[PDB]
């Protein structure tokens, strides 16, 4: 069906500028225009822009002066490019499409794109186990010292799901994040299945996978 | 620019209850808006477009009316996984704007927590930090209390919580509290407990162990 | 009431 599928999460310097990639699949960048909003704290959901079937764009007001939409029709992608950030532009940026070409109902959304501005320096996640020690035990993974969101955590390769919470991050006072992931399961499996938490964080392409056994 | 002015911020009701989202705009767009729901760590999703047009896929549970300035998205028997926040969208003039949401909450029956306490790993140790986290799952209402205590000394300012969004499947939500301290001040303790509060415990419960067993 | 980066949800 129709797809948007965006760049990953990354870092910005302040008074830089941000780069996000949308490719589409499902129809073509002829027929449809190719929205861009934004969801930040300070202000929700946000139109930034689109770019229309024939290669026309048009700007939100606030934005005409630094912001930039291109496209490669053969290729399926969509270019947002967008400068001199500051704090305050720290969002989640999406793509999208609309039902019809010329409207602005957006049925078809990227999965976003967490754009954090900070003079600070991209680090990796360590993880750490949180061990088993009614037959149901509870285990998981401490992924911690990271910078800056998001991090990525799945169980057994996206296996197992089922009573699987993953916290938000907080910051802490290093102004690094950390966050837990946990997965209660029977304790009976625990000599016979195998346990793996797959933490990957994506700005600093750091990816690791954490076996976890009673200790 | 038009103004979407959505009330309330936040709504908490029952399973099976019918419930209104309410989105008002600074002047008449007509029939020119769309709703969207957004699930915990989801994009938006389109349920109804101008006013009260159906959308493919969307359960029949979801409508929508109103025309000038008053408008409102309506779940005739609200279910658990209708968590999430609803958004309303003008497109009368442009540009188009978006209302700042409303959460929809799930009531539920007081459901105690399972309490888990996990030690720092011998990996951590190496590192010079010491995490001691305790876990608080599947529980409600929101409200606990997480009491940390170092050979019974209680613990200030060095723990942070972190609380999930409510559940889709059964309205509860689980809590991580972290202790955290300098290796060195975790070799020099021996006990180490979380003390859990909530309304569906008759009394507190503790779970504790003892750095090397 | 004010949206939060961390689990794309509102809060407060």
């Amino acid at each position: 069906q129709v797809q948007l599928k965006q760049s990953g999460p990354g870092l910005v310097q302040p008074s830089q500028s941000l780069s996000i990639t949308c490719t589409v699949s499902g129809f073509s960048l002829t027929n449809y225009g190719v929205h861009w909003v934004r969801q930040s704290p300070g202000k929700g959901l946000e139109w930034l822009g689109v770019i229309w079937s024939g290669g026309n764009t048009d700007y939100n007001t606030p934005f005409t002066s630094r912001l930039s939409i291109n496209k490669d029709n053969s290729k399926s992608q969509v270019f947002f490019k967008m400068n001199s950030l500051q704090s305050n532009d720290t969002a989640i940026y999406y793509c999208a499409r609309a039902l019809t070409y010329y409207d602005y109902e957006f049925a078809y959304w990227g999965q976003g794109t967490l754009v954090t501005v900070s003079a600070a320096s991209t680090k990796g996640p360590s993880v750490f186990p949180l061990a088993p020690s009614g037959g149901t035990a509870a285990l998981g993974c401490l992924v911690k010292d990271y910078f800056p969101e998001p991090v990525t955590v799945s169980w057994n390769s996206g296996a197992l799901t089922s009573g699987v919470h993953t916290f938000p991050a907080v910051l802490q006072s290093s102004g690094l994040y950390s966050l837990s992931s946990v997965v209660t399961v029977p304790s009976s499996s625990l000599g016979t299945q195998t346990y793996i938490c797959n933490v990957n964080h994506k700005p600093s392409n750091t990816k690791v996978d954490k076996r976890v056994e009673p200790k | 620019d038009i103004l979407l002015t959505q009330s309330p911020v936040i709504l908490s009701v029952s399973p099976g209850e019918r419930v209104s989202f309410s989105c008002r705009a600074s002047q008449s767009i007509g029939t020119n808006i769309h709703w969207y729901q957004q699930r915990t760590n989801g994009s938006p999703r389109l349920l109804i477009k101008y006013a009260s047009e159906s959308i493919s896929g969307i359960p029949s549970r979801f409508s929508g009316s109103g025309s000038g300035t008053d408008f409102t998205l309506s779940i005739n028997s609200v279910e658990s996984e209708d968590i999430a926040d609803y958004y309303c969208q003008q497109n009368n003039n442009w540009p188009t704007t978006f209302g700042a949401g409303t959460k929809l909450e799930l009531k539920r029956t007081v459901a105690a927590p399972s309490v888990f306490i996990f030690p720092p790993s011998d990996e951590q140790l190496k590192s010079g930090t010491a995490s001691v986290v305790c876990l608080l799952n599947n529980f409600y209402p929101r409200e606990a209390k997480v009491q940390w205590k170092v050979d019974n000394a209680l613990q200030s300012g060095n723990s942070q919580e972190s609380v999930t969004e409510q559940d889709s499947k059964d309205s509860t939500y689980s809590l991580s509290s972290t202790l955290t301290l300098s290796k060195a001040d975790y070799e020099k303790h021996k006990v180490y407990a979380c003390e859990v509060t909530h309304q569906g415990l008759s009394s507190p419960v503790t779970k504790s162990f003892n750095r090397g067993a | 009431g004010q949206y939060d980066l961390s689990t794309r949800r509102l809060k407060g």
